[PDB]
């Protein structure tokens, strides 16, 4: 019997090397198929009506926002943008499955979460547009949001870096043993990142009450999966790191729903991680013009989802209209609000650089007010506050 | 913007920044058969253009994608270089340089001191977009320069234009020590210049004094330089200043002895660049020139730099060294 | 070794510097009940007995080993920090922390500004040993302070003795800003002296003079303070000159008018420090001493620091500024 | 069927999370048991008589230096040291199975390879002493040994920085077509940093030969494996990446020679990395009071590799004695001369910053010279050439 410390096994006497199962990987879970039916009853969730209806209507009002914002980037009223298309249901479906006090981080495709969390169009819209009413008080690009209240963590450029940390926040609330879980969503682009590996291996060994979500989506940027990755993408890894790991078909939100509802009940319960990796396809461009390289009209989260709908007697086509005409209109008027609101007090360059401010960096804020003084008609000073 | 670009080896084309630097691995990959550029997006022509057209003309196994890791861009750059292959990095943006800072400063710049020559990375080169773009914010904004240059081992050269970034990054690709050549982004496409189709070299660690000047030195580097030629053209008529123009061109080693001189003459020196002041590398040139040209400073030198903040999205107007603050602190500088 | 240690808040006992982190962080937990404290090889006292007894005293689950990952310990100190609770992180050599510096510098250090303070990592130190220890060569001996000074939102503090480790350490502690705390490893296990057994804290970013002098200022930090220290007593003795000493103890954000001030009334500035010159913080020190104290400054301000090579291991007494080093340069900026 | 580009499966139709097989880990090759009896001949790799007692002859001759410059470091002779006790089979088998030339990237615990390779005893010693000989010029601590004509990279202290290095080497010989391979050496420990994720994913997508070589001996300094991973060992990582695995006895010098013959033989041929997790034992401290905690009087590489030389009629009582005579003698022979040689010329802390010495970096060296003239009595300048 083999005697060593690192691992578990028993002796072989053959040289036999492991291969990796790549061809027939971890199997997609769905819950409904593209006709929006359930195919096996054991696994319907059986959301009641108004829920289902809020998933549905959140991810169409992120369409809808995303729409305008994307036409809005492109006349280059906000300096960018990044869609949501085809990652609507990965968001709403796993959104719905947490409490609303777990608290996420995130990147870039993670809008539906705070959307199905109510965060409003008019804070969505006062960070693209850096105004007053924004809370980040304007300093980060567009699309970079966050909240406190809905414990929704900012979001910052740096791919992979909120996985370690989500790993952290999980291992404090084990302590303050809160019964809260931790939520960190993540491309599989950005699994590449040495983070992830630092966050995966240290959830595991920590014992940390964590759900890693991958949004696999088959590009980054420009790069297929084939040179991102050669193992079975991204769920075949978690247990190599002794996490416990499931596939599902992103397009369902009922199989993402499952997922997460499951992988938050043992994760909480046993302070052990969990990693669901969600198949998609990015439909949308990156942020680029994606025409290095069907999942509308074939397999589209949202038009698998009405079609539930419909089968329960839960939504019509009248019903469709009047909310593609109120959820336009919603959009439109924070939209316009967003733009006529001015940028906030120049100042707040300054501000929350360190907590307290540095005298050494409040004298280069004086330094800028005298500056403005002599040369405030070379500046945009009636587009900012005070 | 907030500049205004303007300005003997053969036939020359028009040439905007982007054409020039994959004019420059052009030109690389055609002399140097074991020359490879890799990084994420890299294939297709990146991000930023400045690899269109590479990988068909020399081939899927020499110019290719890396999966989404800094740290391992640049590790992997580092094996390749120590078999003697010439290896051209790219790290997409200058601000996800950081995830590789170990592998840069710990590895790459001590390879060939810790090994007594026995192994080195010295064909090794890191090319990344760099400098403020208007909206970048804090992550598409950054000029980590000042940060390398605590670093003894690695070269630090940014150009200010089309020609100037093809001389310096062929002789960054051809220098036999590891290299960061950072690519001012907003002028990638702005304006063209005429650059000459094959190769040439311009020396690193040799500033360019662009604009002969008797009344004071200015210093900068990146698109800073225009900000500062237009400087010297507001002294001159405001103030009827004669300034001497100077692009440091390479960070470190820098071209310690051009600058003196220069301020040996006029007597004074402003720098300026677009990164933080604390710590800048503004404070290295005036360190110096005070130690070398102390009896002929007639007043104290001046660095106009960014504020000591991260890089803001909407306050960016109000945040960098633009020609009106570079003029005030020239101004008083003047009547010292 | 290369110097000599020498030199209210109740009940003391003599602790050398790895005991006064020690008590410093006992005096932590026992205070502050979400305080953890991480790293490698933490759990079992570490590598430098700094958390002896911590875990017995405190539990497991306050006091353990993460797996062999800067990046990770970092990313997962911020990660507790966003929770509010107080995250102590040990990274084991100064040398080892680049791994973790696009966490320490792309995210801690942005963390509050870049959300509008909606998130913050204030409740984070990371302390790590630093400086040379006599045969540390390139890996066991850096001082990496001048890195992080380019890098708005954090704090560098670092401390000469343990009675200034342990107020300094509890101030890192307790400040809402995310810490780097140094503790120079050679003076671990160096002379004990008085250390109160109860919690107390010594302001961040303030100079302290620790001997008053008219002829020349003298600034270090570290184990450098006792160099510069012996410094004073020789120019004293063998010139007749009278030396200010101050320990700078903050990098960043550091005290600049304790400086300015000091520099005023002498006229004359020697900055010293183990990092390499270029791009050392010694040149910050210096630009903004010549900007603040021009008419006063009667020669060239000098710094007397490491060469611009990674560190030795056989060559290392002679590439320390020692005080043989600092005298000379004293001597002829007296001179000048 | 699935039709997303990111993973090859089929849908489940039922909930299931992948759990690790940790308990039952990948089995541990074996070759000769602890009596140094063949196990399976189908499995023997009869190497020849000359080559079995020059892996013998390494591997002791590499303990006989251990042992004595351990004391030399416990005596401040020398200013650090980390020995080999236990690792001895897992490199003297895995550097039989590779050809001379191929390339290895390794950090603290491979002097073995470099014995097997005949590194000069005068030169492992000329390092340690950093003395005029050292080709390394002595700026590295101790055991930071590096050898061109031996294709050994220079170790550095940074753990696994090596891992992603060894990659690109790999990729260049790759394409230079030698039919070379890259082996690339480090503890389970050093698995952990970001740099591993980084290699051994980069490894696969650009299809690179290389050996990636994992010492797992349960400790990383004082923490236990069970703080270090959660998953089976470091093999069990290998599959994920699309990496072919294996794990093997390292006490074993036939079960890692045997693993290692084949690895490098099809990496070199089909242009794929393989991974091999040797188990072993730390015998000695890490470099240290290991006494945070059986394999020396029951599982020791050399001890088995001896059984396995008396069953042939190879080796016997005098010939050890006369060797263990002999290596002790050849060893203190380059021992003295170390010590006796001077230190190289303080000149040589400047060059080779750069390839060329920078006018500001020759500046520096003038400005020590200069101090040297007048202060030189308080300098060791007599233990140092010229
Ligand atoms: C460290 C870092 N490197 C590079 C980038 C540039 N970048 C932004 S998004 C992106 C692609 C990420 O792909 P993935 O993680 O799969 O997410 P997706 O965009 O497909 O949702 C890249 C390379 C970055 N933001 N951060
Ligand atoms: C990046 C880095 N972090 C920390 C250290 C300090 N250190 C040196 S050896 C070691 C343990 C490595 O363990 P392992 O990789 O398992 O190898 P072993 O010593 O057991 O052979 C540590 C933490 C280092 N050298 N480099
Ligand atoms: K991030
Ligand atoms: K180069
Ligand atoms: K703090
Ligand atoms: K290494
Ligand atoms: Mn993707
Ligand atoms: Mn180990």
């Amino acid at each position: 019997k083999p005697q060593f410390p690192g691992a578990s096994a028993e002796f072989i006497d053959k040289l036999e090397f492991i291969q990796p199962n790549v061809i027939s990987g971890i199997p997609i879970y769905r819950v409904m198929d593209r006709q929006g039916q359930i195919i096996n009853p054991s696994e319907d969730p059986h959301l009641p009506k108004e829920k289902v209806l809020k998933l549905y209507k959140s991810m169409t009002l992120l369409n809808t926002m995303d729409r305008i914002l994307y036409e809005s980037q492109r006349q280059g009223r906000i300096s960018f943008y990044m869609t949501n298309y085809g990652e609507e249901g990965t968001h709403v479906g796993s959104a719905a499955a947490l409490d609303n006090t777990d608290l996420v981080f995130g990147q870039y495709r993670e809008a539906g979460v705070l959307m199905y969390r109510d965060y409003p169009l008019e804070l969505f819209m006062a960070q693209c547009y850096g105004n007053i009413s924004d809370l980040g008080k304007g300093r980060q690009m567009p699309v970079h949001y966050g909240c406190k209240e809905r414990h929704f963590v900012t979001i910052s450029s740096p791919l992979a870096t909120q996985i370690p940390q989500a790993v952290g926040a999980a291992y404090a609330a084990k302590r303050a043993n809160a019964n809260r879980v931790v939520i960190c969503y993540f491309g599989e682009g950005a699994a590449s990142e040495g983070d992830a590996h630092a966050g995966f291996n240290f959830a595991a060994t920590l014992e940390c009450p964590i759900i890693f979500f991958c949004r696999n989506n088959g590009y980054a940027i420009s790069t297929p999966t084939s040179e991102q990755y050669r193992g079975d993408g991204i769920a075949a890894r978690g247990p190599g790191y002794g996490i416990m790991s499931i596939r599902v078909d992103g397009n369902d939100v009922f199989a993402v729903y499952n997922a997460t509802k499951e992988a938050r009940r043992r994760a909480v319960a046993e302070n052990q991680p969990f990693l669901i990796e969600a198949m998609t396809y990015r439909i949308g461009h990156h942020s680029d013009d994606s025409s290095y390289r069907y999942w509308d009209k074939q397999d589209h989260p949202i038009s698998r989802l009405r079609h539930y709908l419909l089968s329960q007697g839960w939504w019509d086509e009248e019903q469709e209209k009047a909310w593609r005409k109120q959820s336009r209109r919603k959009v439109m008027e924070a939209f316009e609000q967003a733009e006529r609101k001015p940028k906030p007090n120049p100042n707040l360059l300054f501000s929350d650089v360190y907590q307290e401010m540095p005298a050494q960096l409040r004298k280069q804020q004086e330094s800028l007010a005298r500056h403005l003084q002599t040369y405030g008609e070379h500046y945009p000073l009636d587009h900012f506050d005070k | 913007a907030h500049f205004t670009f303007q300005p003997e080896y053969g036939q020359t084309q028009k040439m905007n920044l982007f054409q020039s630097v994959t004019s420059a691995l052009d030109n690389s990959l055609a002399k140097d058969p074991t020359a490879v550029i890799f990084g994420e997006d890299v294939a297709f022509g990146g991000v930023f253009r400045c690899t269109v057209g590479l990988r068909d003309k020399y081939g899927k196994d020499r110019v290719f994608n890396t999966p989404l890791c800094e740290q391992g861009i640049v590790g992997f750059g580092i094996g390749i270089a120590v078999t003697g292959a010439t290896a051209i990095a790219e790290i997409q943006f200058a601000d996800y340089i950081f995830p590789a800072f170990d592998q840069i400063v710990n590895e790459a710049a001590k390879y060939r001191y810790r090994s007594g020559d026995l192994f080195n990375c010295g064909s090794l080169t890191i090319r990344s977009p760099w400098g403020c773009v208007g909206h970048g914010a804090l992550y598409h904004s950054q000029s980590p320069e000042a940060f390398f240059a605590h670093c003894p081992g690695i070269k630090v050269v940014i150009p200010r234009s089309p020609f100037q970034a093809k001389g310096l990054l062929l002789s960054c690709i051809e220098d036999k020590n590891p290299c960061i050549f950072f690519e001012p982004k907003i002028l990638y496409r702005a304006a063209a210049e005429e650059v000459p189709i094959e190769p040439y070299n311009i020396p690193l660690s040799q500033a360019e004094v662009i604009q002969e000047g008797s009344d004071v030195t200015l210093v900068a580097w990146g698109t800073q330089v225009h900000v500062i030629r237009e400087v010297a053209s507001m002294a001159k008529e405001k103030l009827g200043v004669s300034c001497e123009v100077i692009d440091l061109r390479t960070i470190i080693p820098w071209d310690v002895d051009t600058i003196c001189k220069s301020v040996i003459k006029t007597g004074r020196l402003l720098i300026s660049h677009e990164a933080p002041l604390t710590g800048g590398f503004a404070s290295e040139i005036s360190s110096t020139v005070q130690e070398e040209c102390f009896l002929n400073l007639e007043a104290p030198i001046s660095r106009v730099c960014g504020y000591d903040t991260p890089f803001p999205h909407i306050f960016e107007p109000f945040y960098i060294p633009d020609k009106w603050k570079c003029y005030d602190a020239l101004r008083k500088m003047i009547n010292y």
